[PDB]
RNA sequence: ACCUCGAUGUCGGCUCGUCGCAUCCUGGGGCUGGAGCAGGUCCCAAGGGUUGGGCUGUUCGCCCAUUAAAGCGGCACGCGAGCUGGGUUUAGAACGUCGUGAGACAGUUCGGUCUCUAUCCGCCGCGCGCGUCAGAAGCUUGAGGAAACCUGUCCCUAGU
RNA sequence: GAUAACCGCUGAAAGCAUCUAAGCGGGAAACCUCUUCCAAGACCAGGCUUCUCACCCUCUAGGAGGGAUAAGGCCCCCCG
């Protein structure tokens, strides 16, 4: 029913159409994954896979993970992540210590990424939000860039909760939607995304089957 | 839709009648169709 | 009024009886009774009902 | 000097009720009296005296009139128009709990120690409850004749 | 109330069963069940009759007991015979016709139009310009009805649409 | 003239929004003196959006070119412990008028110091402590919050 | 999926008639989900596995105080 798989970002390239056209294309590195559990309604209260991916050497990995890797009966990984199913039809497929590879994906059908936006810093109003800056000259008195305005004055006296300003941006889960796959392979699980996905050179980004047109 | 507070049977024939505590006139005489409202 | 309802009885009618009865105590004795004795409490709904009227609606 | 409750003196008791076609505003009032503990003739405003209440299946609340499309339930997020708006027949549709547990919070005293006794009120929807260990004692709602 | 005074009849064709409150009708149609109101009672005469009876001469009750009685005389009539509805497809271009239990409707748009038939209902095609349909539950037929009929918007000027048998829509053109 | 003259900073512009619907478009309906398009009017509907310029300190307003529209209002005629002093609103000078005269004129014309290192509430983000009942690592379901929600043109049906 | 306005069916009070008071329905950028993020400090503080699952002393035997441990954590290092 609904696929999915993890990946790694190592570059971001273009590659060629067979209309003859040019396109970008984010390179991702959807690398070998074990399923190391199952989820069942009756015994948990909903359906969902359990996804581990990369290598650790035996000694780097916490002791109860290693525990719980060895109950599960795969060797450790680096990161562990899950896939939410929606059907019983779809969990019966999948089993303890099964692996899965790149090439349940066919090329022409959307794709859903989810990924970690870069670390931006702390970061102006301006630059955040999208606001437009004043004159920097006509008399201006060191409120070049700052915003300025907030609200109301003794009704309702605040600010009104929510407002848009300062903060820190990015370093968060993002997702990008209806994307196209241009090519897949089965040697050594290699993935193509043409557009720009988020996140950073060999970071972590999962790929689902697209929800919105699929 | 003629929505006023006061509707009358204009004609001989329109009929008042009571839906949803708003009561309004029907005729087959399509004008003549209104609600108060 | 906890106790009254306990016993099956209003606080209004349970007053009124007691009026009715004739008994002067007071509702700081009643409520360390109602802590205490409801053997006393017992006595004390019988003697109220018992002093209770045929109607309590009659024009009288 | 008068009475009131020591420390382990209280003590509580465990009763479960039935609410199939049973008008909300008098099993909510009447389970208000309970969770205080006017009942007891031990009753002392400044600690909690009443007794642990189970009612079963929320979902089967009778109300009179047409305020099943006609009545709201109200509540606003924290921003600015961020007011939202649901009736008791939506209200049930998703969450039948809810009813009954706001309409009970909203008649216990609305200090700390009235939310307290909000803390001992256990509701569900559903005819079964995994409180049978407890020997709830069930109670049906009477009124006294005067 | 006044038509509840009188007794439905009922023909010697049908079996009528009733338990409580619940009434189901039996006949050579099909078999067709309803709920009544509380307040009122219902009872079967020895002779071949349906009676109804209200409690009191308060408003439900009167308003109940003409409904229940033309209710249960309509459910009986239809059980028994049964119910047709005919419609005139009037226009140019226009283009009806039935395939299986669905029926496709050239109604002068781009894309064709197609209707599922509910469970209980048949449809029949006699000519391209009417056809009829044919059924138990006045309900149903009625639904089936109003339905068709909303395809098209009213046409004024030129009868352009669809209508029932006897349906009159008036007349009216413009100088400009 | 009830609060403020042991101080409630004033019009416009910039930035920043929020709320109501008596709605500008987009959405769904009733009627026509609605052959068709093209309309007029009334109802429901606040989800979203709602031009840029020339002129003047302008608000407003006139004009220029589109789009679907270039909404009405409330929020101390939103907002100077966020910014501007263009005018109103000091001290110069001058014009015209009033006054024999000092001076004045909701008449005009030129330039004329806008201070504050955030205590609390509030807010945008990030941290320390504690409990969830032996102690730890993972994965989480999720009640409950937030974000977004706009749209134009052409070709077929059919020049029927 | 339920609705505003609107359009219906069988239908009485009132032999008729009637979209409605019993009932059965269609019906929109509004409403609830569907999309994305936060989210068990959600105090009903949720659920499934994995790991160490016993060495004492003291006050006085009611409990409490102190020490010696594992899993794990922290410190510190190179850094992103
Ligand atoms: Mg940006
Ligand atoms: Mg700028
Ligand atoms: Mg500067
Ligand atoms: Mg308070
Ligand atoms: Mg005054
Ligand atoms: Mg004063
Ligand atoms: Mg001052
Ligand atoms: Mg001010
Ligand atoms: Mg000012
Ligand atoms: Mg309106
Ligand atoms: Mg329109
Ligand atoms: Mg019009
Ligand atoms: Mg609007
Ligand atoms: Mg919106
Ligand atoms: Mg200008
Ligand atoms: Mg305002
Ligand atoms: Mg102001
Ligand atoms: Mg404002
Ligand atoms: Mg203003
Ligand atoms: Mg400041
Ligand atoms: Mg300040
Ligand atoms: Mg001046
Ligand atoms: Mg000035
Ligand atoms: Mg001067
Ligand atoms: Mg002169
Ligand atoms: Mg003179
Ligand atoms: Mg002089
Ligand atoms: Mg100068
Ligand atoms: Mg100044
Ligand atoms: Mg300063
Ligand atoms: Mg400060
Ligand atoms: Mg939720
Ligand atoms: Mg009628
Ligand atoms: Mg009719
Ligand atoms: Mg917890
Ligand atoms: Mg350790
Ligand atoms: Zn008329």
């Amino acid at each position: 029913a609904r696929k999915g798989i993890l990946g790694t970002k190592l570059g971001m390239t273009q590659v060629f159409d067979e209309n003859n056209k040019v396109v970008p294309v984010t390179v991702v590195k959807a690398g070998p994954n074990v399923v190391t559990r199952i989820r069942t309604t009756e015994r948990d209260g909903y359906s969902a896979v359990q996804l581990a991916y990369g290598e650790i050497s035996p000694r780097k990995v916490i002791k109860p993970v290693a525990g719980q890797f060895a109950a599960a009966g795969v060797n450790p990984r680096r990161h562990v992540a899950e896939l939410r199913l929606d059907d019983e039809a779809a969990v019966a497929e999948y089993e303890v210590g099964q692996e899965l590879t790149a090439e349940i994906f066919s090329d022409g059908a959307y794709v859903d990424v989810t990924g970690t936006s870069k670390g931006k810093g702390f970061a102006g109003t301006m630059k955040r939000h999208g606001f437009r800056g004043q004159g920097a000259a006509h008399g201006a008195q060191a409120v070049h860039r700052r915003p300025g305005s907030i609200g109301g004055c003794a009704t309702p006296g605040r600010v009104f909760k929510g407002t848009r300003m300062s903060g820190r941006m990015g370093n968060d889960r993002v997702t990008t939607q209806n994307l196209k796959v241009h090519k897949v392979d089965a040697e050594n699980g290699v993935l193509l995304i043409k557009g720009a996905i988020p996140g950073r050179n060999g970071g972590l980004v999962v790929v689902r089957s697209a929800i919105k047109r699929g | 839709m003629k929505v006023n507070p006061s509707v009358k049977p204009i004609c001989d024939k329109c009929r008042v009648i009571r839906r949803h505590g708003r009561v309004m006139v029907i005729c087959s005489d399509p004008r003549h169709k209104q609600r108060q409202g | 009024n906890a106790a009254a309802r306990a016993n099956d009885i209003t606080y209004n009618r349970l007053i009124q009886g007691l009026k009715a009865a004739g008994v002067e105590v007071d509702r700081k004795n009643l409520a360390e009774l109602a802590v205490s004795d409801p053997a006393a409490f017992t006595a004390l709904v019988d003697v109220a009902r018992a002093a209770l009227p045929e109607d309590v609606n009659a024009p009288s | 000097p008068t009475y009131t409750p020591k420390a382990g003196d209280t003590t509580r008791s465990w009763y479960v009720i039935d609410a199939s076609d049973v008008v909300l505003g008098r099993l909510a009032s009447a389970a208000a009296t309970l969770l205080r503990g006017k009942h007891k003739p031990t009753f002392t405003p400044n600690v909690d005296g009443g007794d642990f209440v189970i009612v079963i299946n929320a979902d089967k609340i009778a109300v009179s009139g047409d305020k099943l499309t006609k009545k709201f339930a109200y509540r606003h997020s924290g921003y600015p128009g961020g007011l939202r708006k649901r009736t008791i027949g939506e209200l049930l549709e998703k969450h039948p709990t809810r009813v009954v547990e706001n309409a009970i919070i909203g008649m216990l005293p609305h200090n700390k120690l009235g939310r307290q006794i909000q803390k001992k009120l256990k509701v569900y929807a559903g005819p079964d409850h995994p409180h049978a260990a407890q020997q709830p004692i069930p109670f049906e709602i009477k009124q006294v004749a005067q | 109330s006044r038509i509840g005074k009188q007794p439905v009849p009922v023909p010697s064709g049908v079996d009528v069963t009733i338990n409580g409150q619940n009434l189901s009708v039996k006949g050579p149609k099909g078999t067709l069940t309803l709920d009544v109101a509380e307040p009122i009672s219902v009872s079967r005469a020895e002779d071949g009759a349906i009676v109804v009876t209200r409690p009191d001469d308060e408003r439900r009750s009167r308003s109940l007991h003409g409904l229940s009685r033309t209710l249960i005389a309509n459910l009986v009539t239809g059980v028994t015979e049964g119910y047709t509805q005919k419609m005139e497809i009037f226009g140019v271009g226009y283009r009806v016709q039935l395939k299986g239990q669905n029926l496709e409707f050239a109604l002068g748009y781009s894309h064709p139009v197609l209707i599922e038939a509910p469970e209980g209902i048949t449809f029949a095609v006699e000519s391209p310009t009417k056809f009829s349909v044919s059924g138990i539950d006045k309900q149903k037929v009625g639904q089936i009805s109003a339905v068709i009929r909303r395809l098209r918007r009213p046409d004024p000027y030129k009868g352009k649409g669809v209508r029932y048998e006897g349906e009159q829509i008036r007349r009216k053109v413009g100088k400009t």
